[PDB]
């Protein structure tokens, strides 16, 4: 038998942080999670909530039990550690380049666990906000995890950019760097 | 910075497609930090400790022949539910990708360049991409990136060719993908 | 500092369609509160489980931000507001409310108005304690006694006035079938304080 | 307690192709392996094997123990075959390259299993094998396998080169390029 | 091409030296196709399975119990026997760096460029490596490599200074290694 | 093809320690051989485990190449070489050869020579069958019988003659104590195989 699609449910609850994530996933692309805090579901793209809908604050449900099974889990493992393994981290551009026409440069976060890393994109040393878009951390069948951040940017032979990344694992923070060669 | 231990749970349950749903496979499945401890394969039936420390909830949540029950209806009640609640969003979703060829260096003939084949922004990520020296096909030197999965519902695949340019030559990239019927080329004639 | 509605905002009680009894069950003779209480853990990172057993269990005080539940986590806080229960998940290591809590003599009184269109009306009375007050504790206690004194539950509006400063919190449901209640309540998730001293608040119906 | 090193004396056996390892780690480098064929112990710098000997034979009494027990293992799995987890390929050079410096451009096999892949160093699209090194399977924390392969090399702004990886994970041959610029 | 499954079976047996040899650790591990099925902690003293499939083996291995005496003796009769035989090429291996400073496209000034100190075939893999601007420490714009593990007793790293060159300006690279007293330092102009 | 021996090479006997017995046992009165027998399994992939119950018991046939188990894996063979016991591991689905396997009528016969310095000095017979042979079979059944007539156990070489081919293998152990038996044998792993025909054998003696 050779596959043809999968849809994974994927949850996580981590302690101390106490952060937990209900989110769904196609192929490796997810098709909503649900915000913990708004208790609202938010889709990848929008068009997809016009085709279907998911009840958001069952997915609180869940994220209780998971919690409750980690006090349990923990306990039973005298307290054993997840051991930080760090992201590999790439930056590339959505598209090729030309001078003065819109893109996107993707920092891509991979194979790294606990879920917990921090971004910049920072555009000649200066962190820059506008339009930075970012997924929430995906599954990954070895139970690490992945991540993407976006910043929306116009291509220009003056600026470099850089997308810096912050995890557990790391013994300094990551630059992975880009600029119009 | 934050030296204190993390402990983390994570619960997946997978659907996995076969033939559309012809086979439909539920593996739902617990890891505790990196570690997958017990999970429930549909084509088990049961529950079945993956490590030492799920034996507990493995044998405790085979004794609930309610959770049991649920679950085996699973792959009917949930997995091919929701295929088909997100299959025209989802599953039938086709984004032609824009093909570009550039070399590698814009510098002089007569010496070894890397072509460039850029093929961008497709879905689903199932796709051919082929190099021709002069229509005939090259499989030799193709320093191919393998498919790149954006994460924005979109992938993307770099695919280039080592060429020692000689003019009155034509390069051809042609790429094969389900959103098109007849294939996209995009040519390139080495600088006359 | 919030403007005043632009007049298309507010909500059409004859825009909502199932019993606003239990908007008015927020409010009548409904809402938590605690004297001298400490957290005792939290489901997520922006909330704070406190120890109410004024019949309650165990109270989820959700916030908006991990910075407002870290700043009370530790503390002694005293805890006010109307709270719901469909839809409140939590695991405590069952009631929840987007909840004013307030760290730390003499008791104290308040004055609000307004009716009608642009008519004024009514006066009332509302009381407090030491420390400082929040935005909630007093919408609560002035809605409780119009829905008792005047039947509360086309348009209401509370508008709270501090020195120069001015917000206001709309008082009717959504245009549809279903009231979220935990939606509504999220509104006090940015524990605001108010000065029971100097505020001036007024309630305009219409 | 942090830690200081470890020494890891790593041994495999494979069926269907009957291939077999044994070596030792420290740190991350192989101090030695035991040629299966030659019955010899060949050290990865010459210069350990006046420090110290290994009895090469004993290696292979462990071998045709740890096939013994694949069989059981395998029976006792009813038969539950590996998940080809394809390499991830990376070509450096060893230092930074001079033009008509000699140098040596290494081939980085990481995180893949079974432990059989194919390695050509391709210049130019024809195929190097004079000066070609390569290491045996390293041993991994997650239990995959590492590997690297060397080619010395005289850089010139005339010559490019490739390193072409099979392995029974990917769905076709991996070339990681390296070319002067 | 070859499609007939596999399996493989792995023996590893590690030895976890800490303070030198103060404190010594085995790790015996059954590792099955990538899942580790059995193993033998010294700290505990006994096999232990850790999946399934192990339980008959370690449950077998513990009623032996001359190879739990060997074994647990094994932190000395193996591991810090083996530490001290490789002891003076291994543990004490030393090979100093060489440092070498050159920005990334050799262009004109009052403008970005990255300052590249290349340091490479060193051992031990400890290093420091830090950039000066005139003197003064830089903690932003170096994107570094990490550590880069050679294969042949030998490591590497790149660290690049994002900079703006303006002259006048020295930059210094500044490495420190176990191989060194003092550190070596290979400094840079900004192109007058 | 394999030039003769720069006169340095050759091994000296005098040079050795530990009881030439152990190389005399290879070929005192002492070989491996079966008649139409096929591969059972392999331990690893240059090598073939067999059938052979002379009297044995299972016997690893070693080779140099992958290439040569796989040749005649499948395929009928017939066995024949010094074997070893001591350090001759495998594991079965005890004894070891680095053995010549030939496939497949009358008997036949083959001549050798040679002795001291350059004297000529003996004549000697060496039979076979159909099929084909090899270097090692050849190179057992004259050394059975020097030790035996001549009491072969400083420096003795076998030059194996073909059409215009001619390779040597040392007949002395390493300038060592231990003489390493299963590196010895190692020698015959390339499964060399020569014409019964046309075969010209010779003994350099010293």
């Amino acid at each position: 038998i050779k596959e043809e699609h999968v849809i994974i449910q994927a949850e996580f609850y981590l302690n101390p942080d106490q952060s937990g994530e209900f989110m769904f996933d196609f192929d490796g692309d997810e098709i909503f999670h649900v915000d913990m805090a708004k208790k609202e579901t938010v889709w990848r793209l929008e068009e997809f909530g016009r085709f279907a809908s998911f009840e958001a604050q069952g997915a609180l449900a869940n994220i209780a039990v998971d919690k409750a099974n980690l006090e349990i889990m923990t306990k039973r493992s005298n307290y054993t550690p997840i051991t930080n393994v760090p992201p590999e981290v790439t930056v590339l551009t959505n598209s090729p380049v030309e001078l003065r026409e819109p893109n996107v440069l993707i920092c891509f976060i991979d194979k790294f666990t606990p879920p917990v890393v921090n971004v910049t994109w920072l555009r000649n040393g200066k962190p820059v906000t506008t339009g930075v878009s970012e997924t929430v951390f995906l599954p990954r069948e070895d139970h690490l995890f992945r991540k993407f951040h976006y910043l929306p940017f116009l291509p220009s032979t003056e600026d470099v950019y850089d997308c810096r990344v912050e995890h557990w694992g790391l013994d300094e923070p990551l630059l992975k760097h880009w600029e119009f060669d | 910075g934050d030296t204190r231990p993390r402990f983390l749970w994570q619960l997946k349950f997978e659907c996995h497609f076969f033939n559309g749903t012809e086979r439909v496979r539920l593996l739902e499945r617990c890891i505790y930090n990196q570690e997958e401890s017990v999970r429930f394969d549909s084509d088990v039936g049961e529950y079945r400790a993956v490590t030492e420390l799920g034996r507990p909830d493995a044998e405790y949540w085979n004794s609930q022949k309610d959770l049991l029950e649920q679950r085996r209806a699973a792959v009917d009640t949930y997995c091919r539910h929701n295929y088909g609640v997100g299959e025209s969003f989802t599953v039938q979703r086709r984004v032609e990708p824009k093909v570009t060829v550039y070399p590698s260096k814009t510098q002089p003939l007569q010496h070894h360049n890397l072509l460039v084949c850029s093929v961008s922004g497709f879905y689903p990520g199932s796709i051919e991409v082929r190099w021709f020296r002069n229509g005939q096909e090259e499989k030799a030197g193709v320093v191919s990136t393998g498919l790149i999965q954006n994460g924005d519902w979109t992938f993307q695949t770099l695919v280039m060719l080592e060429t020692v340019p000689r003019s009155g030559e034509v390069y051809t990239c042609q790429v094969e993908h389900p959103s098109v019927t007849s294939p996209l080329t995009v040519e390139w004639r080495a600088r006359s | 500092s919030q403007p005043d509605p632009k007049p298309d905002e507010l909500h059409k009680s004859s825009k909502f369609t199932g019993l606003m009894e239990n908007m008015k069950v927020l409010y009548d003779d409904n809402h938590v509160s605690a004297i001298n209480v400490k957290s005792i853990d939290q489901f997520l990172y922006f909330d704070l489980i406190y120890s109410i057993k004024d019949t309650y269990d165990n109270v989820r005080v959700e916030f908006k931000n991990k910075d407002l539940a870290d700043k009370y986590k530790d503390k002694y806080v005293d805890v006010f507001g109307a709270n719901y229960y469909y839809q409140c998940y939590f695991s405590k290591k069952k009631t929840c409310m987007y909840g004013g809590v307030t760290e730390h003599d003499k008791y104290r009184s308040i004055t609000v108005r307004v009716f009608e269109d642009g008519k004024n009306l009514l006066s009332f009375d509302v009381q407090t304690n030491k420390k400082k007050v929040t935005a909630q504790e007093l919408d609560y206690l002035t809605r409780h006694y119009l829905v008792k004194n005047k039947k509360l539950y086309e348009t209401g509006y509370i508008k709270f006035i501090e020195n120069e400063n001015s917000f206001w919190y709309d008082m009717m449901p959504a245009p549809g079938d279903k009231f979220d209640q935990s939606k509504y309540l999220m509104m006090y998730n940015d524990n605001k304080m108010v000065d029971s001293k100097d505020v001036k608040i007024e309630v305009y119906l219409t």
